[PDB]
């Protein structure tokens, strides 16, 4: 209930805010940009459980695991690199 | 279909304790030590036989056993047990980082007025062995019987009869 | 499956956390766990045509566990029956259910 | 607060409803963030919080905002789609009150079945461990890194694909 | 394209359906089919012209909304049983709302509209694999499921498709529209068999996939993408009309030729089954396709129409395209019928 | 030093976990206890609610197995307080 | 109880954005060898309510061509979750003691963009739009960083929430280790916040929306510096002294919000393409092999941290 | 051994910060191999109780486990605080 | 549960009448996609919680990652019809018809 109390005086403090104002009187490379950072945000939701994973007992295991995902993000972006997909010289 | 099967309201009363989390916890590390016996049998008899209501002649029994821990505690070294569980509810996760030395006037009165040493680290999360004259339940998930396999054929093998049989092949 | 490679090699890709009865990580129990693993150990080794017949008491004990249809029911038939007598007014609720009494 | 998860579906039924209804890409994404919302919302009733959190900060700050990016750079807003919202607009209203009269008939023809009105605030958990601790979700999630580590490759595998596919599709 | 997307691309090409078979749980099977949706989009696209595009945003689209209804399908059977595969006791609502996805996801009639333009859009070797390894996966998640199926809706769908393939390849003078009916129709003969025996759906399968890519490749030769190109192959090279002729009859399903037996064995299963009339229908309406097979069969092997002078040079010049497993496929598609009792 | 810092914070944990379970038994009866009287409250009002229906059998099972299965939370405060039900659902997730 | 906690929390960060413009002033002032406002009240501390007097009493011209309904709802998002953001936080002990804290403040700072966006896409023009898409690309790629430090400092505390870390620090800092995710994170602060030299956006409306604008960024300002202090820089804890905890708290967050400032006169601005290669070839693989460095050392040590 | 070294001289001055992210990777895959203190990990993880100890029956042949926490027959770590 | 539930599906069923009904645009059909993936992301998510299956958790992240994938390639198609038509409409797409 606190959370949505919080939430709702906020709410409430900006519109009267805004409401007193008035009553006082193509390129690919944006599009490139957002796609790598899609491919980044995901491989983030894999890799945010590392504070629960770290806590098992196949930490040989997650080791593994995690130097995989690491590994082939940075080789993913090597070849984006190698491809100028991070130049912006049109 | 089946009617379900419950305890009256005469039975399941007991004394209950009435004593609150901090001081379970500051009387927990001796508690696990001392009234083990016919904790660890209440815990094997509700993971053996499945069902609370076949355990209750064990709670009562620790509920009396814990009383007569909480007792002797009165009786004996009150003070310093006091003025630990109140130090200790001041914080929120009811941390023993805190009361360190409070805690240690607890535990050499104890140890002076009567033979409790405090369970070292890892003792009391072990599997411990516990005897009782009480059977084991056969068929506890009340298992209704398997039904029979397919009879399995068996016997030496042997080419097929006149080959594949299809149409006007003859072998 | 098509192609049983997993179980040539003898390894467990994903046929390992496929139902409630497998294993959880610690040692947490499933709801249902009990029903789905009796109609699994009853129907294993007959498989299919005899299981959906001569294993039915155990599917239906596991659909009722896991949809609670039934119970909904008699739990909705209960509070109809109560809320008609409270309003012609041939029963009174008792302290406990009303909000007041002794805990524990 | 027994209406509160029906309120919550209500809600995300009336945002995926003005999403069939194609207003225009933007005031569809603008639906979508709130219908998202209350998935994330309904998730954390039923006890979901790493998964609403995740829905929060993947899909919202993640997806949608290139969906976004994606229309505001590569779509034009043409002057005919403003009457027509308009008439949308009429249009579900008219479906939220066709949903009502459904609920209503479903109601009536299925007191336990399809939804129980009178049990609302009922059948929403139905079981969970009181004393029982490590029984959140992300000790499921993180089960990946263990078992199911099968998943976690597929995963990173498109990932990881899905770089040379996009260069390879613009290009 | 470089080597190393290449293989990339062609690895999950071929990883997708290899999932796909190889799990037990439905997650990983529509994992392995959005592999092959995300790995087939670019190679379709490669030429980038606009109707390569417009033929990816076509399957994207469908696929993408047969993988949605499937994963709901998936959702429900594990709400309903908690677990996840498809048992005998889930609502046969979830069952045929999967026959309905996993046929547009195949490219059968009612659900056929969009294979014929696709195929046209898109160059050769892609219509190859597009027609032969991108039906493996979606067949073997109904072969894994066939004991419980609806026979109504699947006989509806097959027969459909038999005479929408008949009716469009009857008009299509190019040859991958040919080629997509006709993939139509085949699929429809498997899904009709599915639910007595798949062991027949996999023969027929395999047979309809030797006489497919074999008449791709032959067509690859010239790039001669439609009849009054590939008629002028007497003149260009002439040493495969032998070939192209028996392949086309295998394919009508003419007696003394491989493509027969699956019509007859199937044929012989449903009236086993006693599924007599629609056997009927189907062994009717199947000579459409023959019939349509034999009008190429004219223009390219039994008669010569008006050729041109350049060819006068494409006849100077010489050529290395045609690998060994044209001969081996053509062959083991046309001269195999002594050899039905093994292949059955 | 924060390996020397979160070893010991480990220990910590360790001596909070075995408290908790010194403690469980205690906890598990009365939890026990508790149920069974809920439910013995809700069978003794629901037989005379339910005297004058046709056919209806106090205290029936909705299962073949004869054995023991632990009651929803809808089973136990369905007749109990609004504001009960909403403290077993949203009470956890309400922060405290 | 909680409403007068709420009110306790809302008056004084507003009080201290609208006091932190004129440190702002001042500041720069003094490093440009004049002195800053001196004259509205005593030493400028009355200049603030002079600007939002005025601000709020001009006349709104909103651009004809626009939408209201994404013309007022931006500002308000922008507001709201600037304030939003400040709930967490265990000042020591916190408003709302959530976990996953840390989780919530991610999101709650990533869906700015949307109100970055919808002012642009209002706006009926090209070099707006231009000016947002690069925007909210700078600001979504820096978001990238700003979650991966984080995701690798958690690993010496085994919990995504706020309240562990100050027992984390019980002994000390964690900017000794994680000094270079610091200096990464120091500045995706500023070019999250789009503050110098990160300033591509401001380097288009009415009174009121520009004032809401302004508070929430320099809200975002002092609660981003107060992250810093609470996770690298962690404070004194005796259970006693939240007043003790509170008292460093705000010193060590004063320091980094003028340190901003510092900043802001003393560097010239960056190229959108330059920031942008900033973060994809330097920022991203440190941060990467950093992250596996931080999961090998709780492994090859012992010290891997518990959850509560 | 010359030209690999000026190689890596002119990579040392030109672009840092790579060798920097190739060397910390280097280091996370080899440290853990070489390190004494990796098995104590796995140790704690699973000395961490998280359940209860559902005890056995004394069923005469098992002396190798105890009657009561504080009998010596049982695990007893230790080498945690000697840690 | 069933409630929510029956508005899942319902919601489901109405972005795939969404789908299936174009209005001019695509982005309005990604989108209507997209809130599919949305609804089973819950459903899933919900039954997960509700039977404390902590063994299938992993299925909600697989299928977003997968849906984020699809709905990328979709996106970079529909810009290469926009580069070359100027719209996101679907009368342009008109060809194949021969
Ligand atoms: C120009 C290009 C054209 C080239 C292609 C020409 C066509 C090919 C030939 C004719 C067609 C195929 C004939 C079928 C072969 C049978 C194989 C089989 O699977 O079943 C056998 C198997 C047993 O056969 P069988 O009758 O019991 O014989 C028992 C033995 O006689 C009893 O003794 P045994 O069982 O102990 O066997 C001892 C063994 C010992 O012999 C040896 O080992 C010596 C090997 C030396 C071989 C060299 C001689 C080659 C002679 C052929 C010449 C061809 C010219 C090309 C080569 C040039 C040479 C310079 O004998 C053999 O090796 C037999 C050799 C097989 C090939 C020759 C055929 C003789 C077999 C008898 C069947 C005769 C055909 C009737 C089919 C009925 C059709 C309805 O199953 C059968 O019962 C027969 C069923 C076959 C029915 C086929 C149905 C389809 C027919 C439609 C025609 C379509 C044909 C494809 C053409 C497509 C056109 C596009
Ligand atoms: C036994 C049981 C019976 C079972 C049923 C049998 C089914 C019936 C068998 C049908 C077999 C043939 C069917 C396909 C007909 C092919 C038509 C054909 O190839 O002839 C047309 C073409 C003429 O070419 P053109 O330009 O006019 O001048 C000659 C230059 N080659 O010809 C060509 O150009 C051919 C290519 C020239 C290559 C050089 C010549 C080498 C020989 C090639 C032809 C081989 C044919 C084998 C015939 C065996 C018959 C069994
Ligand atoms: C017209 C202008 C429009 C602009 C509006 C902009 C508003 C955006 C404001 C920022 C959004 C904040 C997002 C809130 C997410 C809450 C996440 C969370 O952590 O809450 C979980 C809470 C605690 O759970 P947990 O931490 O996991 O463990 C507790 C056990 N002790 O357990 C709970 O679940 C608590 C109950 C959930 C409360 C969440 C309510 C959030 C505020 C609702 C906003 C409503 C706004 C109007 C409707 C939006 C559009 C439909």
């Amino acid at each position: 209930m606190n959370l949505y109390t919080v939430i709702f005086i906020n709410i409430l403090l900006s519109l009267t805010l805004i409401l007193v104002a008035f009553w006082l009187p193509f390129s690919m490379k944006f599009f490139l940009v957002a796609i790598t950072f899609l491919l980044f945000d995901l491989e983030i939701a894999l890799l945010l459980p590392l504070p629960w994973a770290i806590q098992t007992i196949k930490t040989s295991t997650m080791m593994i695991m995690a130097f995989i995902l690491v590994t082939i993000l940075s080789l993913g972006l090597a070849y984006e690199w190698t491809q100028k997909g991070l130049e912006w010289t049109e | 279909p089946g009617i379900v099967e419950l305890p009256t309201l005469e039975e399941l009363k007991v004394e209950e304790v009435k004593v609150s989390s901090a001081v379970l916890k500051a009387a927990a590390h001796h508690y696990g030590a001392q009234c083990d016996k016919t904790n660890k049998e209440f815990m094997l008899c509700r993971w053996e036989e499945k069902d609370p209501r076949r355990c209750l002649k064990e709670g009562k029994l620790v509920n009396g056993c814990a009383l007569n821990f909480f007792r002797q505690i009165k009786s004996h070294c009150a003070e310093p047990f006091t003025e630990y569980w109140t130090c200790l509810d001041y914080s929120n996760m009811q941390l023993f980082r805190h009361c360190r030395q409070q805690q240690a006037k607890f535990d050499q009165c104890v140890l002076d007025k009567l033979g409790w040493v405090r369970p070292d680290l890892g003792q009391l999360s072990k599997v411990t062995k516990v005897k009782t004259d009480r059977p084991l339940p056969e068929n506890p998930y009340h298992s209704r019987a398997r039904p029979e396999p397919n009879p399995v054929i068996e016997g030496d093998l042997k080419p097929a009869k006149h080959g594949t049989r299809f149409f006007f092949w003859t072998v | 499956p098509f192609l049983d490679i997993q179980k040539k090699l003898g390894i467990s890709l994903d046929r390992h956390f496929m139902f409630l009865s497998a294993e959880q990580p610690y040692k947490n129990a499933a709801r249902c766990h009990a029903f789905e693993k009796e109609w699994i150990e009853c129907a294993h080794g007959i498989g299919g045509t005899r299981a959906k017949k001569e294993c039915k008491i155990e599917f239906d004990d596991f659909e009722e566990c896991l949809l609670r249809y039934k119970t909904m029911r008699r739990m909705h038939d209960i509070k109809k029956q109560r809320e008609k007598l409270m309003k012609e007014g041939k029963y009174t609720p008792p302290p406990h259910h009303s909000g007041r009494e002794e805990p524990r | 607060m027994n209406n509160y998860i029906f309120v919550l579906s209500s809600l995300f039924l009336v945002g995926c409803l003005g999403l069939a209804l194609k207003p225009s890409p933007i005031y569809g994404g603008l639906g979508l963030i709130v219908s998202g919302f209350v998935g994330c919302l309904m998730v954390l009733g039923f006890g979901g919080s790493f998964l609403g959190l995740m829905v929060f900060l993947i899909y919202l700050g993640g997806m949608l905002v290139v969906f976004g990016y994606t229309t505001a750079m590569a779509t034009e807003e043409y002057p005919e789609t403003w009457g027509s919202n308009w008439l949308i607009l009429g249009f579900l209203v008219l479906g939220v009150i066709m949903e009502v009269f459904l609920i209503c008939v479903l109601n009536y023809y299925d007191e336990v079945g399809v939804i129980n009105l009178d049990g609302l605030g009922d059948w929403l958990m139905y079981e969970v461990d009181d004393v029982g601790v490590m029984l959140e979700g992300g000790i499921g999630v993180a089960a990946m890194y263990s078992c199911a580590t099968w998943m976690m490759v597929v995963a990173g595998w498109s990932l990881f694909a899905g770089i040379f596919i996009i260069i390879e599709i613009t290009r | 394209m470089n080597p190393i997307t290449l293989a990339i691309i062609y690895f999950t090409i071929f990883l997708g359906p290899v999932i796909t078979m190889s799990s037990t749980n439905l997650m990983l099977m529509w994992v392995g089919l959005e592999f092959s949706l995300l790995a087939i989009i670019p190679m379709l696209i490669n030429k980038k012209n606009p109707r390569s595009t417009e033929a990816a945003t076509k399957y994207f689209v469908t696929q993408a909304t047969a993988s949605m209804i499937i994963l709901l399908a998936i959702v429900l059977n594990y709400k309903q049983l908690g677990t996840w595969m498809f048992q005998q006791q889930t609502n046969g609502l979830i069952l045929n709302m999967t026959l309905m996805a996993l046929s547009m996801k195949l490219g059968l009639a009612p659900f056929h509209f969009w294979l014929p333009e696709v195929t046209q859009g898109i160059p050769l070797h892609m219509g190859l694999i597009l027609l032969t390894w991108q039906k493996i996966a979606p067949l073997s998640i109904l072969i894994q499921i066939y004991p419980l199926l609806n026979s109504t809706i699947i006989l509806m769908l097959a027969i459909t498709s038999i005479f929408m393939g008949a009716w469009g390849g009857l008009n299509q003078t190019q040859m991958r529209k040919i080629m997509a009916y006709s993939s139509i129709a085949h699929m429809g003969w498997m899904l009709a068999i599915l639910p007595y025996n798949p062991s027949l759906t996999l023969l027929n399968l395999m047979i309809y996939i030797i006489l497919t890519a074999p008449m791709f490749m032959a067509l690859m030769l010239n790039n001669s993408m439609t009849i009054n190109s590939i008629s002028l192959l007497w003149n260009k090279t002439p040493a495969m009309l032998t070939m192209i002729s028996l392949m086309l009859l295998s394919l009508g399903g003419l007696p003394p030729l491989t493509g027969f037996l699956p019509k007859w064995i199937i044929i012989t299963e449903l009236m086993k089954n006693n599924c007599l009339i629609m056997a009927t229908l189907m062994a009717m309406m199947a000579l459409l396709n023959l019939f349509f097979y034999t009008r190429l069969i004219y223009s390219t092997s039994l008669t010569m129409f008006p050729t041109n002078n350049n060819s006068k040079m494409m006849t100077h010049q010489t050529k290395t395209k045609p690998n060994l497993m044209f001969s081996t496929l053509a062959i083991m598609s046309t001269m195999t019928l002594p050899l039905a009792p093994q292949l059955i | 030093r924060m390996m020397r810092w979160n070893q010991e914070r480990r220990r910590l944990l360790i001596e909070d976990l075995e408290a908790r379970i010194a403690l469980m038994p205690l906890f598990q009866a009365e939890k026990d206890r508790r149920t069974l009287q809920i439910l013995r409250e809700n069978l003794e009002e629901e037989a005379i609610i339910m005297k004058d229906v046709p056919n209806w059998k106090v205290g029936e099972s909705v299962f073949h197995t004869t054995r023991w299965v632990p009651p929803l939370i809808g089973e136990m405060y369905g007749l109990r307080t609004k504001e009960e039900m909403s403290n077993a659902n949203f009470g956890f997730t309400w922060y405290t | 109880m909680f409403f007068i906690n709420i009110l306790t929390l809302l008056v004084p960060i507003l009080i201290a954005m609208a006091f932190l413009t004129l440190v702002e002033r001042k500041i720069l002032g003094y490093m440009q060898l004049r002195k800053g406002p001196n004259i509205v009240g005593p030493y400028g501390i009355l200049q603030p309510f002079a600007d939002a007097m005025k601000l709020f009493m001009k006349e709104p011209m909103r651009p004809l061509t626009t939408s209201m309904s994404l013309f007022i709802i931006a500002p308000t998002l922008s507001l709201t979750l600037a304030l939003s953001l400040w709930v967490p936080l265990p000042m020591p002990h916190p408003l709302i003691n959530l976990n996953l804290g840390i989780l919530f403040i991610l999101a709650t700072s990533s869906l700015s963009v949307y109100s970055i966006l919808w002012s642009g896409w209002a706006s009926n023009s090209k070099y707006s739009l231009f000016g947002a898409l690069r925007a909210v690309a700078q600001t979504i790629s820096y978001e990238v960083t700003m979650a991966i430090i984080l995701l690798s400092v958690l690993l010496m505390n085994g919990s995504y929430s706020l309240q562990t870390l100050i027992t984390t620090q019980e002994h000390m800092w964690l900017l000794l280790p994680a000094w270079p995710m610091a200096m990464m994170w120091f500045i995706s602060t500023l070019a999250e916040t789009n503050r110098a030299p990160f300033d591509l956006t401001e380097g288009e409306y009415a009174a009121g929306p520009f004032a809401l604008f302004f508070m929430a960024e320099y809200t975002n300002i002092i609660l981003m510096n107060a992250l810093t202090t609470i996770i690298f820089l962690g404070p004194l804890y005796y259970i006693n002294l939240p007043e003790l905890y509170s008292t460093n708290f705000m010193m060590e967050a004063l320091l980094l919000s003028s340190t901003f400032l510092w900043i802001r006169a003393s560097y010239p601005r960056f190229r959108y393409d330059q920031l942008m290669h900033l973060l994809w070839k330097n920022f991203l693989p440190l941060t990467l092999a950093l992250c596996m460095w931080h999961i090998s050392l709780p492994i090859f040590t012992a010290g891997v941290p518990p959850y509560m | 051994a010359g030209r690999i070294s000026a190689f890596l001289k002119n990579a040392w001055a030109k672009e840092p910060v790579l060798v920097v992210s190739f060397s910390v990777w280097g280091l996370a895959i080899i440290m853990p191999m070489i390190s004494p203190y990796t098995k104590y990990a796995s140790m704690i993880n699973k000395a961490t109780p998280y359940n209860y100890p559902v005890p056995v029956r004394d069923d005469g042949n098992m002396p190798d486990v105890p009657s009561h926490p504080q009998d010596p027959l049982g695990p007893s770590l230790d080498w945690l605080k000697n840690l | 549960m069933p409630s929510t539930f029956f508005n899942l599906t319902m919601a489901f069923s109405l972005s795939l009448l969404g789908t299936l009904m174009f209005r001019s645009h695509l982005m309005s059909t990604l989108l209507c996609l997209e809130g599919m993936v949305l609804s089973l992301f819950i459903m899933t998510s919900v039954t997960s919680l509700n039977s404390n299956s902590m063994s299938s958790m992993p299925i909600p992240i697989t299928i977003l990652v997968f849906a984020a994938c699809e709905a990328a390639v979709g996106l970079a198609l529909l810009v290469k019809v926009s580069n070359t038509y100027g719209t996101d409409y679907v009368q342009n797409l008109n060809l194949l018809q021969c």
